[PDB]
């Protein structure tokens, strides 16, 4: 019962991490919604082709003071913002925008020193079925670049600071947790022999089928 | 033995046996034909060579220029299709030799440069085969597929290819293949100019081998023929 | 209000837990679910279907598909061997990157058996017969036809059938003796040798090739995940 | 006490869930309700009401009542156009601003019919005939009377009827096709043709107006809000 | 089901946003309670007549180091009290006044680092519903002004540090957020056209109908 | 939400404690049971046999 498609996929991995300073005005992360991140998460998603999950996200949030000027660097806690764009909102260009404090894009707020921010995505998607690989064109589009499938968009995430400092900077790195839940999987798959090449799609160069020997008795 | 769709017969053995998708049998749920569609689309016929490395068909595309089929898609765009593929080659019994018919549900494909995406009179020719090539497609080119034969085309092992529906054919002791796939999408009816949601692959595994005298050659006959279809008009 | 007591272990993160959690976005109405054929229930129906072997590695054809072919003639010596591998797991054996053993090396501990059919991709009136000999572990290679056959062995007729199945065990972890040291005797082997020769009428070709699949005969039992070695 | 564990996720501001709330005014007793008329249960209750199309842009008229009255003559020319607008959504049609527009751009993807009212404001001694055609998405828009009479159409008579409906459908996703590009082919046509000329008696002005409503025929399916586009 | 009147408008929005410092002595927050401050929700709560909700109101305080003069600034934690003064009650003008202390101002007060100070406020108000739209002068009045309506008052908030500091000046942000609560509507109206220009009237400049297109073929 | 109190000695360690705890390896299906001959239950049963008493130590 340990090769259960929930026991085999209903894990966690660290997908991302970026680091923004306070003071710097391009100082904010940002994080599009894929699996494709991690070379080693992605191998196990691949084995199928239609998947349907819940999801569930916990941010790991630190920080470190920067070498300020003098004269009793001194601060109170932190609080920091993690809104959630879904697929088809308003984006953020700079960290003071009109698109952080709009209504739809659900954030959270959290101080340090307490538990990590766990919130939880359901399903998001106009069809029935997350795909892994899409044979064909832009769907919905007036161009159309081979392979993208823009049905299976689940958001983006944008990380700031809410506190204004003057006295000393402070940035603060973030590690994005991820874990799929009550995974249902169909049509599997042959596994990937090939190194990944690129994050977009499965170019790859042709490499050998296996390890060789000397003889074949 | 003769069976009649519309105004078209073929023949096969009784006693064959049919490999029927993942268990499941083509069924409706939206307009339905079944006027001019139901009916076996002969494509024409590859000729199995003794250097030969292998045949894809991109299969809502070879169909799209075959009667009204070809044009009951150019009328109606969204429409979920299954399918009935016959392959068989007839060669006598000095030749051997051995084949792999598989039918691929959305086989993503690679490009020769790294950085590009392959063009669409790359991917899909219109009723005729698409060939692998047993070297590889050097990166010089801008965008080809990579159509080397051990690797699939899609980065993965050939040898694994058999997860897919699939049947071998081997002339010692078969002569035939019968594909029954059933409408395989995550939409319930999707676009069709922009979308190839099957393949059908057939890879020589043991290479064709005669005596000097026989006929150097052995033509694969494909056909087609969409039960179960509908559109949205 | 009410009295509670926070235990230790309270405000951490354990990255392999079970809680609740609030859902970020509510009132959505989620697209219901739609049947899609082809169901994976259990990683153990990837492995249940048969993938080709590619035995014939040799250093140039693994960029081929010669890979996947054993060669077979009709020779003049009487007696001889076609192929043979052994059954010691993980060290670059032929079963690793199958369909099989792509799934196994997601685990750590696992233990079942093994079908191996094999099929003779020749000319229909090509006649032999071919010995399949499986030496248990412990036992070494055999090297003679006669001792290969005293073992255990299933002797394949070509012309009347063109399929032979040998059902073997393989198991994760290799029981070894304390003096008698080799790099794989404990394993097992599934060598296999020629009883005849190919005897072929006028104007058929006498080589022939063999491919040869694996499968999982029974269920395997899989312990402990980790994570594959196949990756940078 | 009792021994609680407080999970991750606990301090945490997450600006859409439901949780009690301590009232800042307790024991108010506040004033009770009173049966007001003309509850909005839902929002598909602004919809079903029918508004008028403002198809007479045409960059001068925009600033008048002039943009909502179809100009309809009789001249010399044997067949001609009366208006016609494409279905392309968002990209600037005249269904944008109206009562069913203004809801369905707080929303991502919706999926309905519509009713398209026509209204004759001319004399009542007036007579006529005209077509109304429906050009279906990936058909081009008709350029003559008669190929425009060969695809969807309601033949209206203006004399023995003052008011004409036609009932189409209208999606937020069009399908395009991979060769063939046009700004809209693929979301269909609502064009109208003079069928014959408008004959009239003495005394009698020829040059009448037509007005163009529009409303939702049955119920639609909208999802995924969103803030609206009309704000600076 | 997501066209109901409950999930249009059972939403969050940060409503305003105030700094205040402790040292000053005329740094103390106000806000005046109404739905016209932010025209994306105003607009979408003028699509009815008359309203009638419960409401609901979470702040996110932060603080920031000042600039103070030297000799190793140290700071305990900081609280803040955050008043609500009823329709029809005592207002402060200095951050010393009576009108902080009384007894039907019902303030709460929150210190570093918690969660954040939500509280919850009823449907108040001496007639049956709100009415966003008012044709007419000012009842119960000597001098009538035209469209005011003041039996719509829903109160006004009061925030203040409650410690006082010798050392650091420390100044705060606050972020009101804004949720509706069990609403109904009544008698619904047409979606505004012409720009919104002040935020007291329905006052604007006249513009075109719709988007211009070069001909009617 | 429920409102709480939480009484003192609440976030402290006291190592002679019995709480639950999170296990940080589920879904791992454990080896079962064998039996094993001679399991003791008790303390008082490696007492009850006999061992042989050094009476003579004397020094050497």
């Amino acid at each position: 019962s340990e090769s259960s498609i929930e026991n085999f996929l209903c894990r966690s991995a660290c997908v991302y991490y970026a680091t923004y300073t306070n003071n710097s005005k391009k100082g904010f992360a940002e994080w599009v919604i894929n699996t494709r991140q991690v070379a080693q998460l992605r191998r196990k998603l691949e084995l199928f082709t239609y998947l349907r999950f819940d999801l569930e996200l916990t941010f790991v949030i630190t920080s470190a003071q920067q070498p300020s000027t003098a004269s009793s660097v001194d601060a109170p806690v932190q609080t920091h913002q993690i809104m959630y764009v879904p697929p088809g909102g308003p984006v953020p260009t700079k960290v003071k925008d009109y698109a952080w404090q709009t209504s739809t894009n659900p954030s959270v707020f959290w101080t340090e020193g307490n538990a990590p921010p766990r919130m939880s995505i359901p399903f998001i998607s106009i069809g029935n079925a997350y795909s892994c690989f899409y044979d064909g064109w832009t769907q919905f589009s007036r161009n159309g670049v081979y392979g993208i499938n823009t049905l299976n968009n689940m958001g983006t995430l944008y990380m700031r600071h809410v506190n204004e400092a003057g006295q000393g900077p402070i940035k603060s790195t973030v590690r994005i947790y991820f874990k799929p839940k009550h995974v249902k999987a169909w049509v599997p798959r042959p596994p990937r022999l090939c190194q990944y090449e690129k994050q977009k799609n499965v170019n790859f160069s042709p490499i050998g089928v296996t390890t060789s020997r000397t003889d074949i008795i | 033995r003769s069976i009649t769709l519309g105004n078209s017969t073929i023949t096969t053995q009784e006693c064959a046996n049919v490999v029927v998708g993942y268990g499941v049998w083509p069924e409706y749920l939206p307009t339905q034909p079944d006027v001019a569609t139901c009916r076996f689309y002969t494509l024409e016929s590859v000729q199995w060579m003794k250097n030969s490395a292998g045949w894809w068909w991109k299969l809502p595309d070879a169909l799209s220029q075959m009667g009204l089929f070809g044009q009951n898609m150019q009328y109606h765009y969204l429409g979920r299709t299954g399918y009935t593929i016959h392959v068989q080659c007839n060669a006598s019994k000095f030749h051997q030799g051995c084949l792999l018919v598989v039918c691929v549900p959305e086989a993503e494909m690679g490009c020769s440069n790294l950085n590009n995406t392959p063009e669409f009179s790359e991917l899909s020719g219109g009723d005729s085969a698409r060939m692998f090539t047993d070297t590889q497609v050097g990166e010089s080119n801008a965008k080809k597929v990579q159509t080397a034969v051990w690797n699939a085309g899609m980065g993965v092992g050939v040898g694994n290819l058999t997860i897919f529906p699939h049947q071998w054919i081997n002339l010692r002791t078969n002569n035939s293949a019968t594909l029954v796939m059933p409408y395989i999408n995550s939409v319930p009816m999707d676009n069709m100019f922009r979308h190839n949601n099957l393949t059908l692959m057939i890879i020589p595994f043991v290479p064709l081998n005669y005596s000097e005298g026989s006929s150097p050659y052995v033509p694969i006959t494909v056909t087609i023929a969409p039960m179960c279809a509908e559109y949205n008009g | 209000g009410l009295p509670v007591m926070t235990t230790p272990g309270s405000t951490q993160f354990l990255t392999s837990d079970d809680f609740q959690s609030p859902s970020a976005m509510p009132q959505f109405d989620v697209t219901p679910e739609m049947q899609i054929p082809g169901r994976v229930n259990n990683l153990m129906e990837i492995a249940e279907v048969d993938s080709v072997v590619p035995v014939n590695n040799t250093e140039d054809n693994v960029s081929s598909l010669k890979a996947y072919q054993i060669p077979v003639q009709s020779n003049s010596d009487n007696g001889k061997q076609v192929f043979g591998f052994p059954l010691q797991p993980g060290a670059n054996n032929v079963l690793n990157r199958t369909l099989l053993g792509e799934i196994l090396n997601y685990y750590t501990h696992w233990s079942g058996s093994i079908k191996l059919t094999f099929m003779f991709c020749g000319s229909a009136m090509a006649t032999g017969k071919f010995l399949l000999a499986y030496s248990p572990p412990g036992a070494g290679v055999p090297k003679n036809r006669k001792d290969a056959m005293l073992g255990t062995h299933v002797i394949w007729d070509v012309g009347l059938q063109s399929s032979c199945v040998l059902c073997v065990p393989w198991i994760s972890q290799t029981h070894y003796r304390y003096v008698v040291e080799d790099e794989y005797t404990a394993a097992g082997y599934v060598t296999c040798w020629y009883q005849t020769n190919i005897v072929v009428p006028a104007d058929v070709q006498s080589s022939c090739d063999i491919l040869c699949f694996v499968s999982a005969c029974n269920d395997f039992s899989v312990r402990m995940l980790k994570d594959t070695p196949f990756i940078r």
